[PDB]
């Protein structure tokens, strides 16, 4: 029992390890106050915690587990950081600086769901994702083009992102333009338009429709599943 | 209509000409549309400008993508209009957005407070008496359970739930097989108000 | 009853003398033969993915005798060049 | 001046899988909207006999499509309303044929093909499909003939 | 026999036409060949449905003719 | 008869040797193949009209008409055998009752 | 103190806990050298640290705290990782493989600032954010559209992102194109442009202006605050 | 409508076979069969429990009084 002021875990009377800070909604205390009370009682400076979901001022709304790090137990001018992980695996970080508490920074996360080269003309084609779309809140769709004319001898665009929120639409619409060519006296640079429409269902995606203003081949090439929790 | 570079030829055969091509695609070949559709769309536009009307208010609630099942109700003391989304009953942010967005077609004073539909669940332990010693099977059990669940789902959310109707639905099967059904969990006729909605739940058929 | 195995016992396929000698003996039991049949003519109708894969009758294909569009049977529109037009891929694909 | 309607039809009319060829859109015609309101509000005369054992009589209500696939059952109602709307004007009160247009029948057939294809999976309920295929070619003749009728009249 | 729907018969006809040494032909909608294929498929569907109904009627009529029970 | 024999007597009946692609031959082959498959199906329909060879849904219909319904996870042969046997109960005899007990056992 | 070879925390002379590594700009040592020196002096392999802002080779420019992890105290071929948090709650991670140090991997972060449905025709309207816009260096504006003509039967677009660096413009301008209709039936694919102009003031945002080419309602539907520190 | 309900119930009482209990569920389903929508609910005062009939009993007579709510 005499080492626990330095160590990440408490010791229960049966000798079992546990967290030294537990915070429950029944305690009627904010996450900030629970930390201050905990340092005042123990003199611990680096320690682990459980916060129950719905605790006010918690790093996140769900229950979370995390680590608080500090070097000096002065609650009248506290300086320190925490890193917390949710029950959904979200990551959040935050800090306290002269006892003032910073807004909790939530990290986004991603998985590559599909890659390849699906032509815009391949309408009615379905392909497998590496995961279910319901494990995401946002999607990036990527498209790779050739312009109608060449500018300084090149017609490639590089591979262009389209980011969407997953609102439950039956089509997600990638659409845009290019300017192409070199301006001569007789020939201005041309303008073109493009579209591709996609849909998602579980672990699958479908190329629904398109429009192309030249005879070259335009492709859908990457789908990334994004969480911004 | 044709894409760029499709002609490639001339019929007059004069050998001076080397090649021919249309620089831009033709898109001016408009189709023929009768004035009926034009008149319909114009009338729809003219009717959508009405203000302080039941149908116009209902129409205006449809602009939000998540507002689908709008139902109109009228009361001088406190007018109310109910709406819900497919994902669930109602959220707080959507409800606030509905309150703020409906003001464009509400009457003066804005005496509205939209509340999300109060879903209720139904649980039934029905005992079903069958006078047939061969058709007796889990197929019939599953069919009756599916029928009851669908009928529960098929209600028009306005005092439609009664034990007699459920008995009549069960007895829609030929009386040669079905003999008797004895409800036990339904001890009264549940009559949800127009705020709430009654739907299916855990539903059992036990054979007798 | 002590036994030897005789694996890749070889003949570069003597189709004239078909009696291919298993000279280790007395042979208790045969296990495998493998060798170089030729597809003289197979339809690989082109699949949709222009400039890439189409699939053979064999994954064991290792030497592509001819690849060609047909003016009629064997009468060739284009005979294609291996590593330039098509290549062999997978041991299982003509691949544009 | 309206012929009374059968009790069956009047009750019927007053209120995942996907096919690759034809798909529905759940769009109602203006003419179909007006009739629906008329039946909803005004108390149309109705018959008392039910001699005619055809159409929805013991076929559309007998099938389990009502409980199994209610969405599919909503397509069938729309086709009946659209089928009953076009029959309404021509037989009597032709003044309502002004609101009908080509696209009104176009979408109806597409909805017919989708529900018809789905019913082909079931081996019991082919009787319903038997009438729908005959009705399918009936709408197409109106589709290719309705623009001429209004200009003639 | 087993009931065959329009879509399956149409797909089988399309696949036989494609495999039958014919690349020029296309089965987009609005074509004459697609309409003829669909019509033939619907005729075969009608034939199968009427065959099943005749089989049911035949079973009933044979059971009537059997015994003396009417 | 079959679709080839009756069709318009000036049309072709066999593959062209001038070119490999024959849309005519593809169409006629497809229609021939479909209508000969339908013919095979229609000849096999004769077996389903008799209890001696009826299978699957038609055997079930026969059983239902005879009152002998299909037991769960029962194959067609045993179900047909029980349906046929069911007529010959010869109930009332002591040895009949012994047979019925042996069946029940 | 017989445990201090393993503890995340040092034991100060009074018995108070602290970090076993404290790195200050006054030490004139890089973070990499301070780590190497600490491991050489103690044989610890997993331990906490503070790095003052302005220390050369630090995970980040600001003052930060973190955990270093390794299984083997061989400074002649160091293998290990670190996780660090700044005074702003940023997160930074990195690794040492064979005493070679990888580039530090700063996470971005985000917050949802507003959601709903504001019509493009509600110009001059102002709504609250969930936070002060000055907490963010970047913003994503989401808009949801119904196109002038149907594509295959549908006119919905999904919910489309528009990401801006917060350069203090009085109006951030969403503008772009939807290809609408299909080049089918007997109908051209009617291209439409659009614009909406929006602005931000502390914890509020205003719909300033819009330009739409058809008779269907178009909406602003989400606003996300982004940090890329 | 009262007379029609009385006649329907009395007819239901007749054409009933021997040795079967006076089941009320079938009675209510039979009288609701006339119109599912028009007829809302049906209740009874004393015969809520099924009356078991002996082998030599048949339920055919009976006087019907309709008490609309």
């Amino acid at each position: 029992k005499d080492m626990e002021k330095y160590l990440l875990s408490s010791i229960r009377d049966d000798g079992s390890a546990s967290f030294p800070l537990l915070v429950y909604t029944s305690d009627s205390k904010t996450f900030q106050q629970a930390i201050i009370d905990h340092i005042d009682r123990t003199g611990q400076t680096t320690f682990t915690f459980y916060v129950q979901g719905g605790v006010s001022g918690s790093p996140m709304s769900n229950s979370c587990r995390g680590l608080f790090m500090s070097d000096t137990p002065n609650t009248s001018s506290l300086h320190g950081v925490y890193n917390a992980i949710g029950t959904d695996g979200r990551n959040v970080t935050g800090s306290v600086v002269g006892s003032n508490w910073t807004s909790p920074k939530t990290s986004p996360s991603h998985k590559e769901l599909w890659t390849g080269a699906q032509s815009f003309l391949s309408t009615g084609t379905t392909k497998n994702l590496s995961d279910d779309i319901s494990n995401y809140s946002y999607v990036e769709v990527y498209t790779t083009h050739k312009t109608t004319e060449k500018t300084k001898g090149n017609d490639n665009t590089g591979t262009i992102c389209h980011k969407f929120y997953l609102d439950g639409s039956g089509t997600y619409v990638c659409s845009g333009t290019f300017v192409s060519g070199d301006r001569t006296d007789t020939k201005p640079p041309i303008t073109e338009f493009y579209r591709v429409g996609v849909s998602f269902k579980g672990s699958t995606w479908t190329l629904v429709d398109s429009a192309v203003q030249n005879s070259k081949t335009q492709y859908v090439t990457r789908i990334i599943g994004i969480n911004m929790p | 209509n044709v894409p760029e570079g499709t002609i490639n030829t001339i019929a007059s055969g004069s050998s001076l000409i080397r090649s021919v091509n249309n620089e831009y695609s033709f898109n001016t070949g408009t189709k023929e549309e009768s004035q009926e559709d034009f008149k319909r769309r114009f009338h729809s536009f003219v009717e959508s400008r009405g203000r302080a009307t039941n149908k116009s208010v209902r129409y205006g609630a449809l602009q939000i993508p998540d507002v689908e099942g709008v139902y109109v109700y009228e009361e001088t003391g406190h007018i109310t209009v109910f709406a819900h989304d497919r994902n669930g009953n109602l959220s707080d942010t959507l409800k606030e957005d509905i309150i703020d967005a409906l003001q464009d077609y509400r009457p003066s004073g804005i005496m509205l407070d939209v509340t999300g539909v109060e879903k209720e669940e139904v649980n039934v332990s029905a005992t079903v008496t069958i006078s047939n010693k061969s058709r007796i099977g889990d197929t019939l059990q599953k069919h009756i359970e599916s029928v009851i669940r669908s009928y529960l789902n098929n209600l028009k959310t306005s005092d439609d739930l009664i034990i007699t109707d459920l008995i009549q639905a069960i007895m829609n099967i030929d009386d040669v097989l079905i003999y008797d059904v004895s409800f036990d969990n339904l001890d009264e006729n549940i009559i949800v108000p127009p705020q709430g909605i009654i739907r299916a739940g855990e539903i059992k058929v036990e054979l007798k | 009853y002590d036994l030897g195995t005789a694996e890749n016992e070889s003949t570069i396929f003597n189709k004239s003398n078909n009696s291919i000698s298993l000279a280790n003996s007395p042979v208790k039991e045969i296990r495998r033969v493998t060798g170089q049949v030729l597809i003289e003519k197979e339809r690989v109708t082109r699949g949709a993915q222009g400039d890439g894969q189409d699939f053979l009758s064999n994954n064991t294909a290792f030497e592509i005798v001819k690849v060609w569009t047909e003016t009629s049977p064997g009468v060739t529109t284009k005979e294609y060049k291996q590593g330039e037009d098509f290549r062999l891929t997978d041991g299982q694909t003509i691949d544009w | 001046n309206f012929i009374p309607q059968p009790q069956g039809l009047l009750r019927f009319l007053n209120t995942s899988f996907v096919s690759k060829f034809y798909t529905p859109q759940l769009q109602l015609s203006e003419l179909a909207k007006k009739v629906l309101t008329n039946i909803k509000t005004d108390d149309i005369p109705v018959l008392e006999r039910e001699f005619n054992d055809n159409t929805i009589i013991h076929k559309a209500n007998d099938t389990l499509l009502k409980v199994q696939a209610p969405r599919m059952y909503m397509i069938l109602q729309s086709i009946v309303l659209e089928a009953y709307a076009i029959v309404n004007c021509f037989v009597e009160n032709p003044s309502s044929l002004k609101y009908l247009t080509e696209e009104d029948v176009s979408i109806t057939r597409e909805n017919l093909n989708y529900v018809a294809d789905y019913l082909g999976n079931y081996d019991d309920y082919n009787s319903v499909v038997l009438d729908l295929r005959d009705l399918d070619l009936c709408f197409s003749a109106i589709e290719l003939q309705l623009p001429l009728i209004k200009k003639e009249a | 026999m087993k009931t065959r729907k329009l879509t399956n018969i149409l797909s089988k006809l399309i696949d036989k036409t494609m495999a039958g040494t014919s690349k020029i032909t296309d089965f987009t909608p609005g074509s004459a060949s697609r309409s003829l294929l669909e019509a033939v498929s619907l005729e075969i569907e009608q034939f199968y449905i009427l065959t099943k109904e005749n089989i049911d009627w035949g079973i009933q009529e044979g059971i009537i003719e059997a015994f003396d029970f009417q | 008869a079959n679709f080839l024999k009756n069709l318009h007597p000036l049309l072709r009946r066999d593959r062209n040797k001038k070119d490999n692609q024959d849309p005519n031959f593809a169409l006629i082959d497809a229609l021939n193949e479909e209508m000969n498959q339908v013919e095979k199906d229609a000849i096999e329909s004769k077996l389903q009209s008799s209890l001696k060879t009826s299978t699957s849904e038609y055997l079930d219909k026969f059983g239902d008409w005879f009152g002998v319904y299909r037991k769960t996870d029962e194959k067609d042969d045993v179900y047909r055998a029980r349906i046929i046997k069911y007529l010959l109960l010869k109930r009332g005899t002591n040895n009949a009752i012994i047979d019925a007990i042996k069946d029940y056992l």
